[PDB]
RNA sequence: AUCGCUUCUCGGCCUUUUGGCUAAGAUCAAGUGUAGUAUCUGUUCUUUUAAUAUCGUCCUCUACCGAGGACAAUAUUAAGGAUUUUUGGAGCAGGGAGGCAUCGACCUGGUAUUGCAGUACCUCCAGGAACGGUGC
RNA sequence: AGGGUUUCCUUGAUGAUGUCAUACUUAUCCUGUCCCUU
């Protein structure tokens, strides 16, 4: 019916999960027929996804900017915050 | 609420003018000068932003009826 | 009683009103089905292929101009699953242990080559690897 | 013979409200036409 369910997370910033096991975190602003996927200000992450671990947070972060993946890699998305106004 | 309606200008200051008599009170983000293009003049009022309401309470205080332009000026919100 | 204002009834004006004629001018009747118009109710835009039609150059004719032919893609419509998008070619498969196999530079000595090139690598002889990668 | 102060912004202009369906009355459409009980 609605074809919504890609469309409602455009624009928002997103957690996309690979097939390896690596996390992309960027701004979802476009995807397709594949699922490949358009990724601004976008960082990749290894060895977690922070729920406020005490020690620190973030480790093995990596800036990459703007993404491009390609949809048979990508398992999952979840909704990571809101969009940047800009 | 950021932006002011300033009248009763004194006719022969621009937007320098403006920035130099009220940079005195605190930082400026905005000078707007509505213009008749047919003269290419000013009407005779404009409106001068601060970046601080505190900067901006501070001048109304100080320059309404003030000197050189000599004269009893009117501020409020512009809209 | 008289003068003025206001209810209420009534009389007179009310042709101010029926603006011709002929054979009372003549005659005396309907149902169904479709198409068009109007009104009311409900819900949508902007910011590849098939069919049809027809500016540049060359040639010919006539007095730079005009006509005729040929050549170079363009426009419209649809995607009810058949190669460039929306009815899928993808899928599934990695831990085990705390020595073994294979390849590659490589490090020491010594030794050979003196030629005009676009490159898996590049002399050889002996010694050395508490070296590096991969698999179990 | 003599003198004085209050503007919401502020153009040279190639998409907007519709459309579709149903119901009620003709310069069209066809008529010269009928039922039902003892």
């Amino acid at each position: 019916g609605k074809s919504s369910k890609m469309l409602q997370h455009i624009d928002y910033r997103m957690r996309c999960i690979l097939q390896d096991g690596r996390i992309f975190i960027g701004t979802f602003k476009a995807f397709d027929k594949h699922m490949n996927l358009i990724l601004c200000d976008c960082d990749e992450f290894r060895k977690i996804k922070p729920k406020n671990s005490k020690q620190a947070e973030r480790e093995e972060k990596r800036v990459l900017g703007l993404v491009l993946l390609r949809g048979e890699n990508l398992v999952s998305m979840t909704v990571e915050g809101p969009p940047p106004k800009d | 609420k950021r932006v002011l309606y300033v009248g009763g200008l004194a006719e022969e200051v621009d937007d320098k003018v403006l920035h130099a008599a009220f940079i005195p009170f605190g930082d400026i983000t905005d000078i707007q000068i509505p213009l008749d293009y047919e003269t290419e003049k000013h009407r005779g009022f404009a409106f001068v932003e601060f970046e601080l309401a505190e900067d901006a309470a501070a001048a109304i205080d100080n320059m309404n009826e003030s000197e050189l332009f000599g004269r009893t000026i009117r501020v409020n919100l512009a809209k």
